[PDB]
RNA sequence: UCCCCCGUGCCCAUAGCGGCGUGGAACCACCCGUUCCCAUUCCGAACACGGAAGUGAAACGCGCCAGCGCCGAUGGUACUGGGCGGGCGACCGCCUGGGAGAGUAGGUCGGUGCGGGGG
RNA sequence: UUGACUGGGGCGGUCGCCUCCUAAAAGGUAACGGAGGCGCCCAAAGGUCCCCUCAGGCGGGACGGAAAUCCGCCGGAGAGC
RNA sequence: UGGUUCUCCCCGAAAUGACUUUAGGGUCAGCCUCAGGCGCUGACUGGGGCCUGUAGAGCACUGAUAGGGCUAGGGGGCGCCUACCAAACCCUGUCAAACUCCGAAGGGUCCCAGGUGGAGCCUGGGAGUGAGGGCGCGAGCGAUAACGUCCGCGUCCGAGCGCGGGAACAACCGAGACCGCCAGCUAAGGCCCCCAAGUCUGGGCUAAGUGGUAAAGGAUGUGGCGCCGCGAAGACAGCCAGGAGGUUGGCUUAGAAGCAGCCAUCCUUUAAAGAGUGCGUAAUAGCUCACUGGUCGAGUGGCGCCGCGCCGAAAAUGAUCGGGGC
């Protein structure tokens, strides 16, 4: 909600952003390929995600949109187009982790997330942990 | 504090760095690009009275000589807090001028 | 724990990586060398002692190093190590992240409302002689209220925490 | 030759901040005064002149400390001149040279020419 | 006589100059691509010599906001231009 | 706009910039050719010296950001209090064409060298071009659409629709055609026949005609490796038999007393242990193991990466991988 924008669209090369760690949660939801995910995208999975456990535990979407994704009126040529229209949107590079849970069953929780992989526009990947970290 | 640097607007080379103690009133002939100093004339630190003003001159009169001795004339002054003023080498040989 | 650590020459890491090996380095204000082991063996002793308990690497003649993993690298698509480096520990004290323990159940149950490792593990400086498996945590009497952080751990001795102190180590929040 | 100190340059934070004791014989400063030179939108605070009684408390100088700051490898990757495979494509990969940024180990409370005064 | 550009033309918008970006680490570089200015102003807002150093933040202070003006520390530039 | 007449030889473009009542026109520059003049200075390469601000990356400024902490202030009863509703501020995580603490490869230029080339440089005569196009890589616009559209570096076509391959086919792969030969070696791609040259020699995979070019998502389709159980505390499949007692604790009980739904997850006690996964109605009342003996005496259940394949797969004149046929 800011800053001066109608931005543009740019590419995503290689994913050397696309593999972080469970940052908090339990387990995790890590991004298999590339691509733009729409806010509409993220709720609609996060959503389920709650809502596949009624009164649960915590849902961490470490993703965030803040790209506008502009389109034209069903016309020809002029300028940049009225833009954003359906809205805003993340880059997600092949291995970033996008939802995470935490506080609830593996049974549960994982099979929470596999849900939500059905509503992004992407093929995923789940994890558990005791890996990364900066300890002695 | 005191940025003054009236200097570092030196760029006609030769420097008289001065110097004024609470006593004592110290002048240096300095070449810069090449750090090094030549000529010399404090003021106690060489001898001379005990009143400032009357030496700050007796000791400026210490580097027309000393220096004309090696070949020096035409520089200018110096020293930033120097405030133009009662210090002085009001005095011939060096075409410092002034 | 232990494990072979095959001294590494220099040459194509990726050939190790391939191959089996897994690049390391080895290093302290003294020790500085080039090692490599395999994924299943590396693997098999971390994922379970990571980096919290101490490693001892068995190098092809004789030596026996006391170490700690400082840091190891990934290969983002697809999580795999790559590099690591290793902490030939001595005598002189040194830091290093220590786990942590929530035992009991603190409320949050009747509504619901989980806590949330907000540091599974600290680092605190101590001297090698002494180095705790894991510490306590004697929480379990805040709800959705506030959270421990910092100087609230019974940190024995040797123990002065190496942190702030005020990292907030813990705390508990509502559910969906 | 090696110490101490007053001027100065250079390297341009590894010399910084903050702590901790020390130095007044010399130097330096603070001090002693406002008659003269000259002074502050009002103040000798600062500039300035005349004096040296008192002081090292300020300030500066010199040491020690790592808590902040600054520096910081090796490894290993990202990316990449050039060359080149796979797949329908989205993209993935090798060969040959180069090679960070972060992070780790660790380093650091300076170094160094010139001219002076004193043992 | 009743202009040109123009993802046909008309309608619409535009037409010179400045500054970022696009621009792919020398320059230069397109599109009816993204985003803002100019068609003036200073007789001191110009010379030179000599001085001073900001904005903020924190306390303390009659009227006094949450910055009127004062005093005290901290603040290398985030003010000013 | 159309037309422009004999022959051979040599070199050979351009479809860009600027300004144009200019936009399918023109002027100058750029690229071409000829004459003369200067002679190692050319492209490209090696070693040095600076310049740079991209790819990556990173938050130190500009902004943006999810969670927690702490906390001016601000709602709600109102003092205490209460969910980050929420300023700064500190963490944990991050994002950016018009952000940068940082920063490559690389590019530009100067010097010293190499480098005799249809290289260069100077002057002058003659031009044409100013309508490009595809492909690859880097970016805009588009819809991470177009044989789309604009630029940037390169290349090929243009002018190499001359030659080999790709079934056919300007620009993909190979390669720059003075001419002749019923000579040889090789490119690419090929060696079952059409069709030149192996039905060549090992080692494996696949049974769909896949190969013969469709996705998310699905399945004990196959073949090769891994970790967890756990099997004389000898069931893994038939199979016998109990199908335990306070379990029949919660709102709703009209009914939860698993076999309504939100709160439990103790106990008694052994065949063992259902805090009950399961067919129901009015609960309840019954059924099978989710546990155990007899024989039976052996490999069985649980997850996971890799290779190949399968379902997902519907269009119009007759069909087919170029065909035959594998």
């Amino acid at each position: 909600r800011m800053k001066y924008r109608k931005q543009q669209r740019g590419r995503l090369k290689g994913a050397t952003k696309g593999g972080d760690y469970v940052a908090f949660g339990d387990y995790g939801l890590v991004a298999l390929e590339p691509a733009w995910i729409t806010a509409q995208q993220i709720e609609a999975a996060r959503v389920a995600m709650v809502r596949h456990f009624r009164r649960g535990g915590k849902i961490f979407i470490r993703i965030f949109p803040d790209k506008p994704y502009t389109k034209k009126p069903l016309e020809v040529r002029m300028g940049k187009g009225k833009g954003n229209v359906e809205g805003y949107v993340a880059v997600v590079k092949p291995g970033r982790v996008m939802f995470e849970v935490a506080g609830v069953t593996e049974e549960q929780a994982m099979e929470a997330l596999r849900i939500a992989g059905h509503k992004l526009p992407i093929k995923t990947k789940i994890v558990r942990r005791d890996a990364y970290d900066e300890a002695q | 504090k005191f940025r003054v640097r009236n200097r570092i607007k030196r760029t006609g080379r030769l420097r008289l760095s001065v110097f004024r103690s609470l006593k004592h009133i110290y002048a240096q002939i300095i070449d810069d690009e090449k750090g090094v100093t030549l000529v010399s004339a404090s003021s106690l630190a060489l001898k001379l009275k005990g009143n400032k003003t009357e030496v700050a001159r007796q000791v400026g009169r210490a580097l027309a000589e000393k220096a004309l001795a090696l070949g020096i004339k035409q520089v200018a002054f110096d020293r930033g807090p120097y405030k133009y003023h009662g210090r002085v080498k009001a005095l011939a040989e060096g075409a410092r001028e002034g | 724990y232990r494990l072979k650590a095959y001294y590494r020459e220099g040459e194509k890491p990726s050939a190790l990586r391939r191959a089996g090996k897994l690049p390391g380095v080895m290093y302290n204000r003294h020790l500085n060398r080039k090692v490599y082991v395999d994924l299943v063996e590396f693997d098999k002793v971390f994922r379970q002692a990571s980096i919290h308990h101490v490693i001892v690497l068995e190098l092809p003649d004789g030596q026996s190093l006391p170490t700690l993993v400082r840091q190891v690298n990934l290969d983002k698509r697809r999580r795999r190590p790559e590099h690591v480096d290793f902490f030939v520990l001595s005598d002189e004290p040194v830091e290093m992240y220590v786990p942590l323990r929530f035992v009991g159940t603190p409320a949050g149950v009747r509504a619901g409302g989980v806590l949330q490792e907000i540091h599974r593990d600290i680092l605190v400086k101590v001297s090698p002689r002494n180095i705790p498996e894991f510490i306590e945590v004697d929480v379990s009497g805040l709800e959705i209220g506030d959270s421990l952080h910092a100087s609230d751990l019974k940190l024995p001795p040797g123990v002065e925490l190496a942190v702030s102190p005020e990292e907030t180590i813990a705390a508990v929040v509502p559910p969906e």
